[PDB]
């Protein structure tokens, strides 16, 4: 039958579903746990490599925002990858359509 | 049998002198009444040809005599005293009606005393006042007058109008179940006492006769046109043999219906017509409470065909102007 | 009085007002909402073969009297809840005791055991569009499981030609993209001493797939 | 609806105590040498060093809830960099004509000691800080 | 009509008669027509005083009156302050549940014995009841100097206290960029008139340390809220809350400190690793 | 509906009495009435549970089809004519007017059919001494017909019902305060195999009350008020009572 | 066994609203917002949308407990503005967000070759 992983997990049709953002902490989102050098001590993200190092010579940037999102969409077969993200995008805008459509209704 | 509401009743006792007492439980005792008071009536007309406006009236009058009977030791002429009690108890409803008038814009002056009158020829129709009806006391002699002759048919329809009120009152009572108590709302049911016998008189005729002076500015053509009951006719039947719901009900709502015409007296309408490659047109009066509408249609009928109808007497003298240059000529 | 009804199945709350629209050149007046209920009752009989039927459908209306019809095999009978409409004699003699209530109250509650509501299908706040020689009346289906499609019900004075006006009303269907839609008139068959019924009738024609 | 204080002082020493984004600063007023203070800086958001001049004021206003844009159109009351609200805890009576207030921000602290602002200073939630330089 | 099935339902009806109809078997309970003075068995329903206890029971606060509130799951779910009293955690403990039949016996436990009541204790004469766990340890998190909440927060922040004035406060720091400090959003949770002062081993009315306590008002001035503010402390925030506005008043305030507190750790996180035992 | 009621009777002797005080505790007339009714039973072919798809104890019972005839297929005599109803019930005593009554039930005398009062009554109200029967009412009313079969029978039989009996009734009634109603009536039973009275010897004395509450615990003690002032009243001319609960259960028996 | 359905989370229950919006009695021009059938997946979404509207003074929303799939939105907006029109504009201006990133995907995934 037709059905949701909110219903069962046997309905889910991605396996993990990787998410990264601000490789460097330049955002101050996280406060890193250490014993002498933060910096030596927690490994370097791949997506550093995608965004400039902060540059210590530098004022913190509280004006600074969370925008570009380094992910990675595993499917389990049941809809091809690209669909999982598709029909992710489609399922939230008809998701939102419901709450216009309800108002509507009022 | 049907509900006026207020100190409605009767009372009697007897004396030592072998007559019968009449007590009310108000209207207190006096054999066979103390002071009565009957309905009466009076129309005044005011013209002097248009002179200096002197007003006379002229009023049909009730006194089977001053001189009175009812014997002691006759409760025969006793009930001819409670006759009379009825009587009494039917000014009672004239009281309702003085109430029924508070709903129109003809007199009622400084809560005290309400008269009846009507503008055309300036006259004036009944009275009582928000006091009472009629009190006995003067001189008597006999000239009579010829608004005197009428003014007696108007107490008769007046007092007969609200027959009807008792009427239609005793229709719903037996017909429903809660009872009919508490009077006239919306003072529909109430109005139709002395309202409608205003509205019909004044309203209807005066209008009829401005709508046929309206007619004579059609009066230009050869023409011809011709006056019905025939609105009448189309609704409000009179005395039919169809009934209502019941045998014991479809006798009364026959009863209502024939004398229902005299309350239902909204201006019947008219028409005028051409033959030739043919036209016709046509007009009804509607009093709505003494509001006078004029309603109209016309058709000109010929191989194709063409229509307008319209339903104010200012747009009516305009309509008759357009109508002309529309009609032949 | 003759009649029609039709239902677009495949549709959204929208598709209402596109046809709206459509027309809204071809307007006279509008008058008030109008409302009905659509009930469908699977009967609970089993002694009763394969062989004939089962299946009632109740239809009440909100065209000024709280009356409902109701339909089974091409039979239909015509109630109502109304205490206003009752036959004045009836209720005089005592046969009514002048309460009635709605005759699927009485199904579903006193003979719950023979019959059995299976759906109910509401249309709430219809708009009431006025022509000249044709009423024609709009409401949104809504059942206990979402939306369900859009109604169009033509009621008409004229006898004359009203094969041309349905004609020209499933154009302007054709115009705003609603494909797969169902029609009905009847079938050339029942015979009206009382059409309202019949014309009531046919959204079960409508309604059934 | 008006200023309350005013003077140009310069900082003798920076603190971060074990807080990473906060910092107890003392400084002097440059005109008069009565005058001292002391208050936590969130350091993060406006960095200061020692020996910097800072103008440091108070004002009354610019009272119900707190709206956040059309600020654009709206008068921003600051020609200084970095503001605080606070309210007036302690008034301190530290000899002679001297005085001394203490200022919370928040839990961030302020004390300033001089003489002159008593015909300005009050026990009021209302009091603003800006600081420019 | 319910009937025994439903969840607001019942099981049983009463007569004059003195016999009981049971509405799981009786051909009329459908058509069963009530009669005043008859006894309808209902089921426990929200806001039903009902007696809670912890066994062994060596305390009056080991059996205290709660408000019900009909859940699912097979659990008996209670408020973590609560846990003290009781001396209950969640290793695995059961405990009883008894409910009055009388309104004589609901009276009784609504007013002696409701779990409020029992928040100032006449064993120590000080509150038998805290802030306990995550809210202790988040408690202290939040209200650091260094603590800075942006506006998005706040106000989901300041919409979880039940009942909030509407009221934004004004930022401790309104530019560059408005902030809100711990110590200013967990004191909306504070109610007016409560007044606090605690000097720690160093404070100085400029607590350097963040030492000690004052609130003035209801409204945090200084010093980090721990074990000593608000937990079952003799000084405490709960026993001035108590004692100044009422036991109602004081049992809100749990829920209201909680609800801010757990929300705000709950996006912050707190964890524990062999990396904390590691000198 | 509730209809709240206390019956008794008197022998075709003192109807004369009755009425004349009847006609003075009410001040209105007695009015002349009559009505058939038509019981209908679940078609004992089918066969089904007493359960709903909403798990419900729900028995069987029967529907009551009711509605009035006008006199002018009732009554036997013109000579006996007039329009009174009492020394005309002496005239209907023993035995059938017309009737046959199959004939209208499918029409005759290519045809719809008329406006019934459809009906199912509950048990009255249990009670240990009720100082009134109560008693509830399902009604709907059905206006006209339609369809294929639009025979009140063939409408019956389509939902799965089955005639069982039938009987016309014919009296007086009289419209009273407060909803009061008093019939006195005689009771007919119509079969094909010919018509006998039912209330042979006398009246059946119904006063009553419909409410529409039920659930106004006032209106109902009001109303019980009525009923008891009315008995109370006429109380050592005729005893209104409670008829037994078992007599007036149209269940399936 | 006192394990609600799982459908629960989702599927609306008998004569229940998506929506039942409610005013807020303690502000002016405030109101609340209860979402049924709805989680954060939706609310946090919303919330930070009303976030951008500048004529939007208050936005919050909160799962008051999680045995339940509901959510209390809380919308304030500057006099004249409605708060019904303000969730209106969010709802509308999530979606065509969604749809640029849907379009964007698509043109995306087509050039690549695996
Ligand atoms: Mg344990």
């Amino acid at each position: 039958k037709k059905g949701i992983a909110k219903e069962h997990a046997k309905w889910g049709p991605a396996a993990a579903i990787e998410f990264e953002y601000d490789p460097w902490n330049k955002l101050k989102h996280t406060d890193y746990w250490y014993e002498q050098d933060s910096a030596k001590e927690w490994p370097q993200s791949k997506n550093c490599e995608y965004e400039d190092p902060p540059n210590e010579g530098d004022p913190f940037d509280y004006k600074a925002q969370a925008d570009t999102f380094y992910m990675n969409v595993e499917s389990v077969g049941s809809i091809p990858v690209d669909q999982v993200v598709v029909r992710g995008i489609d399922t939230l805008q008809k998701k939102v359509a419901s709450i216009l459509l309800a108002l509507t209704q009022m | 049998g049907s509900t006026y509401k207020h100190d409605r009743g009767i009372a009697n006792i007897r004396n030592n002198i072998e007559s019968q007492n009449l007590d009310l439980i108000p209207h207190g005792t006096d054999f066979v009444h103390s002071v009565k008071k009957f309905l009466r009536v009076r129309i005044f007309t005011k013209i002097e040809s248009e002179d200096d406006y002197i007003l006379s009236g002229e009023s049909v009058m009730d006194r089977d005599s001053e001189s009175e009977e009812a014997e002691t030791k006759d409760i025969r002429k006793q009930i001819q005293l409670l006759k009379k009690i009825i009587f009494e108890k039917e000014l009672m409803y004239q009281i309702k009606k003085e109430c029924a008038l508070l709903i129109s814009y003809g007199v009622s002056i400084e809560n005290e005393n309400k008269v009846i009158i009507e503008l055309p020829n300036e006259k004036f129709e009944i009275e009582l006042l928000s006091l009472d009806d009629d009190s006995i006391v003067n001189h008597e002699q006999d000239l009579p007058k010829i608004n005197d002759k009428r003014a007696n048919l108007m107490l008769v329809m007046l007092r007969l109008l609200l027959v009807v009120i008792f009427k239609k009152t005793l229709r719903s009572r037996i017909s429903s179940p809660h009872g009919l108590i508490n009077l006239n709302v919306d003072d529909d049911i109430l109005i139709i006492r002395p309202i409608l016998g205003k509205v019909r008189f004044a309203n209807y005729k005066l209008l009829l006769k401005k709508i046929i002076k309206d007619y004579v500015l059609d009066i230009v053509p050869g023409s011809s046109i011709t006056e019905t009951e025939v609105e009448r006719e189309q609704p409000q039947e009179n005395k039919n043999i169809d009934d209502e719901n019941i045998t014991k009900l479809n006798k009364e709502i026959r009863a209502f219906d024939k004398l229902l015409n005299i309350p239902r007296r909204e201006l019947k309408i008219n028409l005028p017509l051409t033959e030739h490659k043919s036209p016709n047109l046509s007009l009804m009066l509607e009093s709505p409470n003494y509001c006078n509408a004029l309603i109209h249609i016309k058709f000109s009928a010929g191989t194709e065909a063409n229509a307008v109808s319209f339903d104010v007497e200012d747009f009516l003298h305009f309509i008759v102007a357009e109508y002309i240059q529309q009609k032949k000529v | 009085g003759k009649s029609a009804v039709i239902f677009v199945e495949r549709a959204t709350p929208a598709t209402l007002t596109e046809l709206k629209d459509a027309l809204s050149n071809s307007i006279l007046s509008v008058r008030d909402p109008w409302s009905i209920d659509f009930r469908t009752y699977r009967c609970s009989i089993k002694n009763l073969p394969a062989d004939v039927s089962k299946l009632m459908y109740s239809i009440t209306f909100h065209h000024h009297g709280r009356q409902t019809v109701l339909i089974k095999d091409n039979s239909a009978m015509v109630t109502t809840a109304a205490a206003a409409d009752i036959p004045p004699a009836l209720v005089f003699n005592g046969s009514s005791t002048g309460v009635p209530e709605s005759i699927d109250t009485i199904l579903s509650s006193k003979l719950s055991n023979i019959w059995m509501q299976r759906q109910l299908i509401k249309g709430d706040a219809g708009e009431t569009l006025i022509l000249d020689g044709l009423t024609v009346r709009l409401v949104n289906l809504f059942s206990s499981t979402g939306f369900k499609g859009l109604l169009i019900e033509l009621q008409a004075d004229e006898a004359g030609e009203f094969e041309t006006k349905i004609a020209g009303i499933e154009g302007h269907l054709a115009e705003i993209r609603a494909k797969e839609y169902k029609t009905s008139s009847d079938s050339l068959g029942p015979d009206t001493s009382n059409e309202i019924c019949d014309l009531a009738y046919q959204y079960v024609r409508a309604l059934e797939l | 609806s008006n200023t309350l204080f005013d003077d140009i002082f310069q900082v003798s020493e920076v603190d971060p105590g074990r807080y990473n984004k906060v910092c107890r600063i003392e400084a002097a007023s440059t005109t008069q040498d009565q005058c001292k203070l002391t208050l936590d800086i969130n350091v993060e958001l406006f960095p200061v060093a020692a020996q910097d001049s800072l103008t440091v004021t108070i004002a009354s206003s610019l009272t119900r809830s707190w709206r956040p844009p059309q600020a654009g159109d709206r008068s921003l009351a600051d020609d200084y960099d970095y503001v605080m609200y606070g309210t007036a805890y302690k008034f301190e009576e530290v000899s002679k004509d001297l005085i001394a207030v203490y200022y919370s921000f928040g839990g961030l602290l302020m004390r300033l000691e001089g003489n002159y602002r008593n015909l300005n200073n009050l026990k009021q939630e209302n009091a603003y800080l800006l600081i420019r330089r | 009509r319910n009937g025994p099935n439903e969840h607001p339902g019942a099981k049983y009806v009463i007569r004059d008669s003195g016999d009981r109809i049971d509405l799981r078997y009786s051909k009329r309970a459908g058509d069963i027509q009530l009669q005043y003075g008859w006894k309808v068995e209902r089921h426990i329903m929200d806001n039903d005083p009902v007696l809670f206890n912890r066994q062994p029971s060596l305390h009056k606060m080991s059996m205290m009156a709660h408000r019900v509130k009909v859940i699912p799951y097979s659990t008996f779910r209670l408020n973590l302050s609560v846990t003290s009293p009781y001396n209950a955690d969640f290793d695995g403990d059961e405990m009883n549940l008894h409910v009055p039949q009388s309104e004589e016996t609901r009276a009784e436990l609504s007013q002696l014995c409701a779990v409020p009541l029992q928040i100032v204790s006449p064993q120590s004469n000080k509150p038998c009841m805290g802030i306990v766990q995550d809210t202790l340890c988040g408690i202290r998190k939040l209200t650091l100097r260094d603590t800075f909440i942006e506006l998005d927060q706040v106000l989901n922040m300041l919409y979880w206290v039940p009942d909030w004035d509407g009221v934004i406060p004004t930022p401790a720091i309104i530019k560059p960029k408005p902030l809100w400090s711990g110590k200013q959003i967990l004191s909306v949770a504070i109610p007016n008139g409560i007044h606090l002062q605690r000097f720690d081993e160093g404070t100085t009315l400029l607590s350097p340390k963040d030492n000690g306590m004052l609130i003035i008002d209801g409204q945090i001035i200084f010093g980090v809220v721990e074990k000593k503010t608000v937990g079952s402390s003799n000084g405490g925030l709960i026993h001035v809350v108590t004692r100044e506005k009422g036991p109602q008043v004081c049992a809100k305030l749990f829920g209201n400190i909680q609800k801010v507190v757990n929300f705000w750790l709950l996006h912050n996180g707190f964890s524990t690793g062999i990396g904390d035992t590691i000198a | 509906v509730q209809q709240l009621s206390l019956f008794g009777s008197i022998g075709d002797d003192g109807y004369d009495l009755l009425i004349s005080t009847l006609t003075t505790i009410s001040g209105n007339p007695p009015l002349l009435y009559n009505s058939l009714c038509t019981v209908w039973k679940p078609n004992p072919s089918y066969d089904v549970e007493n359960v709903n798809s909403r798990n419900q104890l729900v028995e069987p019972n029967r529907i009551k089809l009711s509605k009035e005839v006008p006199f002018s297929y009732l009554i036997d005599e013109t000579m006996m004519d007039k329009p009174l109803n009492f020394r005309i019930l002496k005239s209907f005593t023993n035995d059938k007017i017309p009737l046959n009554y199959a004939m209208t039930r499918n029409i005759l005398h290519n045809e719809s059919c008329s406006p019934w009062s459809l009906q199912i009554s509950d048990i009255p109200a249990a009670g240990n001494n009720r100082s009134v029967s109560m008693q509830t009412i399902a009604e709907t009313i059905i206006l006209s017909s339609a369809g294929k079969n639009s025979s009140v029978s063939s409408l019956m039989n389509g939902l799965g019902y089955v005639f069982e009996f039938q009987y016309l009734t014919i009296g007086v009634k009289f419209f009273m305060k407060h909803g009061l109603i008093l019939e006195l009536q005689k009771i007919w039973q119509i079969e094909e195999a010919g018509n006998s009275q039912i209330t042979s010897g006398g009246f059946l004395l119904k006063a009553y009350i419909n409410v529409s509450r039920g659930t106004d615990i006032d209106r109902i003690n009001y109303t019980e008020t009525a009923l008891m002032n009315l008995k109370k009243e006429l109380q050592g001319y005729i005893e209104l009572s409670v008829p037994d609960r078992q007599s007036m259960d149209s269940r399936v028996a | 066994m006192n394990a609600p359905d799982r459908f629960e989370l989702f599927l609306l229950g008998e004569g229940e609203s998506k929506l039942k919006i409610d005013p807020d009695t303690k502000a002016p021009n405030a109101v609340v917002i209860t979402f049924e059938k709805e989680d954060h997946t939706l609310g946090n979404l919303i919330r930070a949308e009303l976030l951008n509207d500048r004529k939007v003074l208050f936005a919050a929303y909160k799962v008051e407990h999680p045995f339940f799939a509901r959510f209390k939105l809380r919308i304030q907006t500057t006099e004249g503005y409605d708060p019904k029109d303000a969730l209106k504009n969010a709802c509308n201006s999530i979606i065509n967000k969604l749809g640029a990133l849907k379009t964007n995907f698509e043109t995306e995934w087509n050039l690549q070759t695996l």
